[PDB]
């Protein structure tokens, strides 16, 4: 039983215990929440054990278990540098997501925990599978649990939201499936170790690129294909929102490393000016739009759109710096956007019952712990240094500028507007007068739970912001394998 | 109002009405001269302009280790 | 929609349910409420845009005349 | 010692801010002041250790960012320039911490205020001690965040909220240009560490240096309030007065000046950026000085006065002589920390009020407060044989020393700005101390004159001066504004001084103009600024309290009214900014949310499909009548269509068009 | 020369940095070839890191005289900056080239 298969098995045992413990003890709801939390903790503990044993400079997939009982659809698991940190981010985030809803579900708690635990197994399976069809099977398997999570525990407009996220993702994924099936037909197999060895013809690469890019653009999302995010990420329960923004957005980013950079390098090189136009447009249009967004979670949801454009531009830079920056920005956005949704969807929305920004003012006066963390998360969302958000933005933007300067400059302008919308929101909530006259009751400050799910998130971004080498050390050799090009005097040694 | 009891707010009817109008605004969009031009400016022209500049200047320069007597122009 | 005016043009000596933003509790609000209140870009009203550009040209011409 | 100068303000800021409950108000003041003073003393030693004996000290701790070619380390490097700028930074910070012991005595947030002041000092020290451009930019963003938190310190005030966003966003524009500039360094040189950029500077493409050089000048433009991005510094006067003195008048505004001075071994090889350095600095001198003459706020006049001194440094940078700019940056910092802190006494003296049109008397009520201004004022207007004389009255001479059209023209511009400099200098001095009492009688009511009968112990408020803590920095800064300029003029000017042979600053031999400055310049132009200074003072002093109505006659003409407002409205570079830049973006965001996101992209997307397909779905179902006779007809017609298509060898495109038509008609009701 | 450490024994490429003579069917040898491509590129680039490092110490040690004394160290970095860059194996794996063309 490989460590990687252990990762997928623990959350399934937790589901079993959650749904059977009543036959051994009316069981208290606190029991279910404790089973689910410990389950995610042991999954985090296993992912940390794997990371200690992980080797930073191996071109072999590590911790793979030999199957040799070949079938039509077999599940092979393996990990290298590009997948190791996405696996860690999934295992760190999900316990925080569980605590972020400890008190705010209050109904169908068994269903919420089983759905949350199942989502962990599926999302981890996405980052661990060593086959392109296996990748697709898990990328899509999460829609029905996502569809039912929003509908069971979402806000007032959760019906329109759940439909939007289901149908957008399916429609785009159906175009990715067509591209994937063409690959398996030509090659005979979708296993990574032998599909990357193959060489597709240019026009095949061109049509393979559109099919895959249409799906990755719905999931980034790119601007104009992002209606589903505006609805789903806001109407979802807080735990759903954290998982949706901090893990699910990353699948398309990790999928660019496994599905287009190795097999479609000519198409990627010849179409970067189209990816960059869409990437540049998304940086500006989203930034201007979130400046005028009045729902606090939708403002924070809309920020994810702007940052996802920056690491989408990085992965197509064909440079070592852009690709490392893209993973580091995708990781950084995972912590910071998780904290900002806890601040908005968890702290403000539980106190007031509303998310309109018009009703908030001067919260610093009564809530100095919320404002202290909120400001640090508003700095991190603005790409301020000593946050992992700056190291990722600077490396991602440097690659974008070097690959194509006109897009780099425009994507650079995000340094202004991210700051602009992040600080403007911060002032209309924490500063900007005395406590809002709409509040009749006074508000309490962060509970111990709220303090420690924020302190944990702001610790990860800051420590990684001062020493990003912890992550870059395990990306240097694997990131190198996805670069496409040669130097005049280093190529073809004899 | 929600599942978990919150504090008592002075829920202003005017602000509540404003936040509902925004959430429902998509149902009332119509194609007119104005709405067609704006939607054509943002979606087609400005993106196609950037795509033109990105396409035209892809590979035009390299800054790496450039010296005096050696240009930045690459094409 | 009410006529959209920056709330700074309200008077600060009126019976205001909220003095800081100079609004009664349930006043009808313009759909641009978010960018019409006190916390917002200040609307300077010393001169009108056409006349102001003329005055700047005088300084540039004077600056240009000094250089010549 | 070298690394203790780094962490000591940091530790002082962490304890005061995160444990203000534990140490209390006085505990915080004891730590921040002690940590800054101990740090300040060590810098004085470092000036001897590094500047005087010429030992640059390299300290590298651990790697920050390591990707292939980029190896950015948390490395610090002490040379002549960083210890030059560490002296005023630590000295005034020591004096501002001490000064704030009294100014904030009634503030209910003393621990937070002192925590911020020590964090800014830490961020300033990081900015100048770094040995690479990226780690420097951390302090660059660091002082910017500390500036934002100290402007918005009174966060319940809506107008100070707008100021901090102006401080944050205007500077962020500069950092975008600066970030792009480091990209161009990284792209061309592999890394952005100082010893690499300057080792390869004479050898890289001249066009590259222009691309490089322009970028950081725009970044330098934002953090030193140049005519383009200049609107944050006077708006940034909404914070407490020591913050205005420390961050917005003597230390951070000098970060843009520091960036060009450290980059001197690189920008020297680009006359295009250097020429842009000259005129840009020249422009902001008349721009700032003119506006300052027509400001009613004491702090707002001073803000315009800082912008002028920085503009002369930017001017001096264009003259290929960065040492004089370094000479003026240290010299300007002391006279300025003097002017503002003493000014803060004036606001503290009367009512927490700062409007000129209600100030008067106070010459005897605040004797010491008046005295420090006069020393500061003459140092600012470069009175002969004072601290500002050796710096301000050497930049102007250096400009004539370079015998060119650009050098002579900026002289005329700077002199006019220097002419208008003394007028607001006179306005500050006269309207607050040497004029008739324009404030209420409450300010001027001494117990010596019998006014009240019963409430004699109280209800006097005779505009008293400050305590020891308020006057000790005032006295100390006075000496620096008299003797420090003369004492150090040989280190920074000399004739062939070797204080920068460690290459910290770099001057190319072809760009040297200093020899002509001492000899070729004519005596008349050398003493010309003094002639205008000692003359135009008397007209300003005669235009008030002697004539006092020539100006109002000019004011109420139509020509004067338009000029007065234009200069009072700061050239209108904020009305077109607010309306044609800021609100343009706000309307662009409005259009995108309302027309596209909540608009066309929903209609030409999911919402349109939902509308149409429900319509299309309902019409097709209406053909399902359950009339068995009608169904038989449908089967026959489908039978006939299949026979036509296969028997007649129909083009497939005919079939698809027919289906599209059948959807079209079905899409139409009835 | 610096002795080869025990760590720099388990990761030495037993194969030359090339794809000529590699049977792409055989997985071990292709993977070794890709390993040799990347490691050579990284080895060549850390040369620039050490040269950059030395030039830094030279620059400070020489002060103003850096423009005249650190010349050899200047050029060596510039040559490395011109040539060394991790470009991956993927192009060379997929595209054969010959000098006798
Ligand atoms: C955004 C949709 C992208 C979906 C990805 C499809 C997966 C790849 C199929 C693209 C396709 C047709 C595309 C027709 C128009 C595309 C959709 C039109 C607009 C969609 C609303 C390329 O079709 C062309 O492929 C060229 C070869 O590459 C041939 O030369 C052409 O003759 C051929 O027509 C099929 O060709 C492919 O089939 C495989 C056999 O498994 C063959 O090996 C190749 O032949 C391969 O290329
Ligand atoms: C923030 C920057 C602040 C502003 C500073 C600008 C400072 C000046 C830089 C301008 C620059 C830097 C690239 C900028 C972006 C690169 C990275 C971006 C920033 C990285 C962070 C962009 O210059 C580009 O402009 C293009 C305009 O189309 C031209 O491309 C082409 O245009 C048409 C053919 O010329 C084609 O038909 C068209 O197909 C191409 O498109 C080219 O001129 C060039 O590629 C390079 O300018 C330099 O280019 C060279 C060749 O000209 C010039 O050398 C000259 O050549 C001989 C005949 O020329 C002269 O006899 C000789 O005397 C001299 O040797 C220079 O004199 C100078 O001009
Ligand atoms: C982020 C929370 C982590 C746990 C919290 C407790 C630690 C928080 C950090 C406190 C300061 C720790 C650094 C102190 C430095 C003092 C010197 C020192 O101890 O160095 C010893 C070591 C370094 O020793 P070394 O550099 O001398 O050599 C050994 C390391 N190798 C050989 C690999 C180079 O520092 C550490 O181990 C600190 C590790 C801190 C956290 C490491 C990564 C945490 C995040 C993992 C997930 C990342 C992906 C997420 C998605
Ligand atoms: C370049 C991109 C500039 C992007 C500007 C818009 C960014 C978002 C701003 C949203 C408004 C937030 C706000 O509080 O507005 C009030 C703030 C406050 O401005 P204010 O001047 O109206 O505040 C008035 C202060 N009193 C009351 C004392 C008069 O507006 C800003 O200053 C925000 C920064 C604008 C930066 C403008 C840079 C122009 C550079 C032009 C050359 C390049
Ligand atoms: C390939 C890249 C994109 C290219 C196209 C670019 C445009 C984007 C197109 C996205 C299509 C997929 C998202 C559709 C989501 C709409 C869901 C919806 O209608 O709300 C559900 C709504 C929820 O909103 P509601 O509850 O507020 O209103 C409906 C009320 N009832 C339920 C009573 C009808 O509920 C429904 O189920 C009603 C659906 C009726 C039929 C709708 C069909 C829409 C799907 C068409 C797919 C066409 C694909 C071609
Ligand atoms: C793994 C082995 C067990 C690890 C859990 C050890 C920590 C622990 O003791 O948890 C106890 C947990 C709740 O504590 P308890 O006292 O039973 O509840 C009282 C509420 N009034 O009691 C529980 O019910 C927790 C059950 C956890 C089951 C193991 C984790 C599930 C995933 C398995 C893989
Ligand atoms: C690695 C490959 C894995 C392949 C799949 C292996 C199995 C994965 C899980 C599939 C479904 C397992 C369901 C586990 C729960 C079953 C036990 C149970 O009865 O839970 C009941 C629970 C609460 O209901 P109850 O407590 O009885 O009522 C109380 C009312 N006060 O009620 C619930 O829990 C219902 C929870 C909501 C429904 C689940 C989430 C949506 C699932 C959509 C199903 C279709 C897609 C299946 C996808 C499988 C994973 C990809
Ligand atoms: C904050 C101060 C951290 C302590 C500074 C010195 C740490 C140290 O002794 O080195 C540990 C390790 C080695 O440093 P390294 O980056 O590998 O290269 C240095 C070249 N000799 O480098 C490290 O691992 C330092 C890790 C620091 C992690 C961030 C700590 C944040 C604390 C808040
Ligand atoms: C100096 C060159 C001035 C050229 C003459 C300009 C002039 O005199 O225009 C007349 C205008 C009078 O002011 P106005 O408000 O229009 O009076 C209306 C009364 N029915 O007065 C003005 O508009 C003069 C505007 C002066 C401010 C220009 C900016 C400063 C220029 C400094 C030189
Ligand atoms: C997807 C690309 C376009 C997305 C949005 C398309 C759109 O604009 O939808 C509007 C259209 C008509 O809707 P409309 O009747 O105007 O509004 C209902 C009034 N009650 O909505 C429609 O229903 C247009 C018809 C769509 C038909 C799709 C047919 C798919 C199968 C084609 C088979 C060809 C062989
Ligand atoms: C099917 C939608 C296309 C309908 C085309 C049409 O108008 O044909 C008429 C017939 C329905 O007749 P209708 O006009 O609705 O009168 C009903 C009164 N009870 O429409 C029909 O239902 C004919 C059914 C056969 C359609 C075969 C279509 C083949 C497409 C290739």
């Amino acid at each position: 039983m490989s460590l990687l298969y252990v990762l997928l098995i623990i959350p399934i045992i937790g589901i079993f215990l959650i749904s059977t413990i009543d036959s051994f003890y009316f069981f208290n709801v606190s029991y279910y929440k404790k089973i689910a939390l410990i389950t995610t903790i042991l999954n985090l503990i296993v992912s940390l054990i794997i990371y200690i044993l992980f080797d930073f400079s191996n071109n072999q997939f590590q911790f793979i278990q030999e199957n040799l009982d070949l079938s039509f659809y077999d599940i092979y698991l393996g990990v290298d540098g590009v997948s190791i940190y996405f696996v860690l981010l999934t295992t760190i985030i999900m316990p925080i997501a569980l605590v972020s809803n400890w008190n705010s579900i209050t109904n169908n708690i068994k269903s919420y925990l089983i759905i949350m635990l199942l989502l962990e197994t599926l999302l981890l399976a996405v980052f661990l599978v060593l086959d392109v069809l296996l990748f697709y099977i898990f990328f899509e398997s999460i829609l029905p649990p996502l569809f039912i999570l929003i509908g069971l525990f979402g806000s007032s407009n959760k019906v329109r939201a759940s439909f939007y996220i289901f149908l957008y993702t399916l429609l785009g994924s159906l175009f990715l499936l067509l591209s994937i099936l063409t690959m398996s037909s030509i090659v005979g197999t979708t296993y990574f170790d032998v599909l990357l060895k193959s060489s597709f013809e240019y026009t095949t690469q061109l049509f393979l690129f559109f099919g895959i890019f249409i799906a990755f653009a719905v999931k980034t999302p790119v601007w104009g294909l992002n209606s589903w995010l505006l609805r789903a990420h806001v109407e979802s329960p807080l735990g759903g929102s954290i998982v949706l923004a901090a893990i699910v957005l990353k699948l398309s980013l990790y999928g660019v490393f496994r599905l287009i950079l190795p097999i479609l390098p000519q198409a990627s090189l010849n179409l970067t000016y189209i990816v960059y136009a869409i990437g540049a447009i998304t940086v500006l249009y989203a930034s201007f739009s979130t400046l005028r967004t009045v729902d606090v979670k939708e403002l924070i949801a809309y920020s994810s759109v702007a940052h996802a454009a920056i690491y989408l531009m990085g992965v197509f830079s064909n440079t070592i710096q852009g690709l490392e920056g893209a993973i580091l920005l995708g990781l950084a956005h995972g912590f910071v956007s998780s904290g900002l949704f806890i601040c908005a969807g968890g702290i403000l929305y539980d106190r007031t019952g509303t998310r309109l920004i018009y009703f908030f003012r001067g919260l610093t006066q009564i809530m100095p712990l919320f404002s202290l963390f909120f400001f640090i998360l508003c700095l991190g969302n603005a790409g301020t240094p000593l946050t992992l958000n700056f190291v990722g933005e600077f490396m991602s933007l440097y690659g974008t500028l070097e690959r194509l300067p006109i897009a780099g400059m425009l994507a650079s302008t995000s340094i202004i507007f991210s700051a602009a919308y992040s600080i403007y929101m911060y002032n209309r909530i924490a500063f900007g007068g005395s406590v809002s006259l709409y509040f009749i009751d006074c508000f309490r400050d962060l509970t111990k739970r709220e303090f420690f799910i924020l302190f944990t998130l702001v610790s990860f971004t800051v420590i990684l912001g001062i020493y990003p080498s912890f992550v870059l050390d395990g990306l240097h050799y694997n990131i190198s394998s996805v670069v496409y090009g040669i130097e005049p005097n280093a190529s073809y040694l004899t | 109002m929600a599942g978990l009891q919150h504090y008592k707010i002075a829920m202003d009817p005017a602000l509540v009405r404003l936040g509902s109008m925004i959430s429902n605004r998509y149902k009332y969009f119509r194609w007119t001269k104005r709405t067609a031009l704006v939607s054509f400016m943002y979606v087609v022209v400005v993106p196609s302009t950037i795509g033109y500049l990105a396409y035209k200047t892809d590979g035009l320069w390299d800054l790496r280790a450039k010296r005096r007597g050696d240009l930045i122009s690459e094409r | 929609n009410p006529p959209r005016i920056k709330r700074q043009f309200r008077d600060p000596h009126a019976d205001w349910w909220d003095k800081q933003e100079r609004r009664n509790f349930g006043e009808p609000v313009h759909e641009d409420h978010d960018i019409l209140g006190m916390f917002s870009p200040y609307e300077y009203t010393w001169i009108t845009p056409g006349k102001g550009l003329f005055q700047i040209g005088l300084f540039i011409a004077s600056f240009l005349g000094l250089c010549y | 010692m070298y690394l203790s100068i780094i962490i000591l303000p940091l530790l002082g800021s962490v304890v005061s801010g995160f444990f203000g409950r534990k140490v209390g108000v006085s505990g915080a003041q004891l730590i921040t002041c002690s940590s800054v003073i101990i740090t300040t003393i060590l810098s004085i030693i470092a000036f001897f250790e590094v500047g005087f004996n010429n030992i640059p000290v390299t300290i590298n701790i651990f790697r920050w960012i390591d990707s292939e070619w980029f190896i950015i380390n948390w490395g610090f490097q002490y040379d002549s320039l960083t210890v030059s700028m560490l002296i005023p930074v630590l000295i005034i910070s020591s004096l501002v911490h001490i000064y704030s012991i009294s100014y904030m005595s009634s503030d209910p947030h003393n621990q937070r205020f002192f925590s911020y002041l020590s964090l800014f000092t830490f961020m300033m020290i990081i900015l100048v001690t770094a040995n690479n451009y990226l780690l420097m930019f951390v302090g660059w963003e660091g002082v910017g965040v500390c500036s934002y938190l100290l402007v918005s310190f009174w966060f319940t005030r809506i107008a100070a909220n707008q100021s901090s966003i102006s401080a944050f966003l205007t500077n962020r524009v500069g950092d975008c240009f600066l970030t792009v500039g480091m990209f161009a360094i990284l792209w061309s040189l592999g890394n952005l560490d100082y010893a690499t950029v300057f080792s390869l500077a004479p050898y890289i493409n001249s066009n590259v240096v222009i691309i490089i050089g322009i970028c950081l000048l725009i970044g330098a433009m934002a953090k030193s309030s140049q005519v383009g991005l200049h609107v944050w510094l006077p708006m940034a006067m909404e914070g407490p007065t020591p913050v205005s003195a420390l961050i917005h008048a003597a230390t951070m505004v000098t970060a843009g000046v520091y960036l060009l001075m450290r980059s001197s071994p690189l920008i020297e090889y680009s006359s295009t950026v250097l020429l842009l350095c000259l005129w840009l600095g020249a422009i902001t001198t008349v721009f700032s000085s003119l506006i300052g003459l027509f400001q009613q706020d004491i702090k707002k006049v001073i803000a315009y006065s800082t912008m002028s001194q920085l503009g002369m440094m930017v001017l001096s940078i264009g003259l290929s002589s960065y040492n004089i700019a370094l000479f003026h940056l240290v010299n300007h910092a002391f006279y300025k920390a003097l002017l503002f802190l003493g000014a803060g006494s004036v606001i503290h003296a009367v009512a927490d009020n700062q409007d000129f049109r209600k100030f008067g008397g106070l010459i005897s009520y605040l004797p010491l407060t008046y005295s420090v201004m006069l020393i500061a004022s003459l140092s600012l207007v470069a009175f002969p044989f004072m601290t500002g004389f050796y710096s301000k009255d050497f930049i102007l001479e250096s400009a004539y020393g370079q015998f060119s059209f650009s050098g002579v023209a900026v002289y005329i511009i700077a002199t006019i700005g220097a002419i208008f400099t003394t007028l607001y200098s006179v306005k500050v001095l006269y309207l607050t101390f040497l004029s008739n009492p324009n404030g209420p009688r409450t300010y001027y009511r001494l117990a010596i004159d019998n006014f009240f009968s019963a409430q004699a112990i109280k209800s006097y408020k005779p505009a008293h001066e400050g305590d020891f803590f308020l006057t000790l920095p005032l006295v100390i800064l006075a000496l620096f504004s008299i003797f420090f300029g003369f004492i150090t003029k040989d280190i920074f000017i000399g004739l062939g001084s070797n204080f920068f042979v460690d290459n910290s600053l770099f001057i190319h031999p072809i760009h040297e103009i200093m020899i002509d400055t001492e000899f070729a310049v004519p005596v008349l132009f050398k003493l010309l600024p003094f002639i205008f200074t000692i003359s135009f003072s008397v007209i300003a002093l005669t235009l008030s309290e002697l004539l006092s109505e020539l100006v109002i006659y000019f004011k109420f003409s139509r020509f004067g009214y338009n000029i007065f407002g234009f200069f009072n409205q700061r050239f209108l570079i904020e009305f077109f900014y607010n309306k044609y830049i800021t609100n343009l973006i706000l309307n662009l965001g409005g259009q995108i949310t309302k027309i596209l996101d909540k608009g066309s992209i929903e209609l030409f997307g999911p919402y349109g499909l939902e509308r149409g397909l429900v319509k299309l779905s309902k019409n097709i179902s209406s053909l399902s009548t359950s009339h068995v006779t009608t169904y038989a007809l449908y089967i026959l017609v489908g039978f006939i269509l299949y026979l036509i298509y296969n028997n007649l060898l129909l083009d497939y495109s005919y079939l698809l068009l027919i289906i599209i038509l059948l959807l079209l008609l079905m899409m139409i009701g009835e | 020369p610096t002795p080869e450490s025990e760590a720099f024994l388990a990761k030495k490429p037993q194969v030359p940095p090339t794809f000529d003579g590699v049977d792409y069917e055989d997985n071990k040898r292709l993977k070794q070839a890709q390993d040799a491509i990347i490691r050579e590129q990284w080895v060549q680039v850390m040369m620039g890191r050490l040269v950059r490092e030395e030039l830094s110490k030279c620059y400070y040690r020489e002060g103003v005289n850096h423009l005249e004394k650190c010349g050899k160290l200047r050029e060596r970095y510039l040559q490395l900056l011109a040539n060394a860059k991790v470009k991956g194996y993927l192009f060379e794996q997929q595209n054969y080239w010959s000098k006798e063309n």
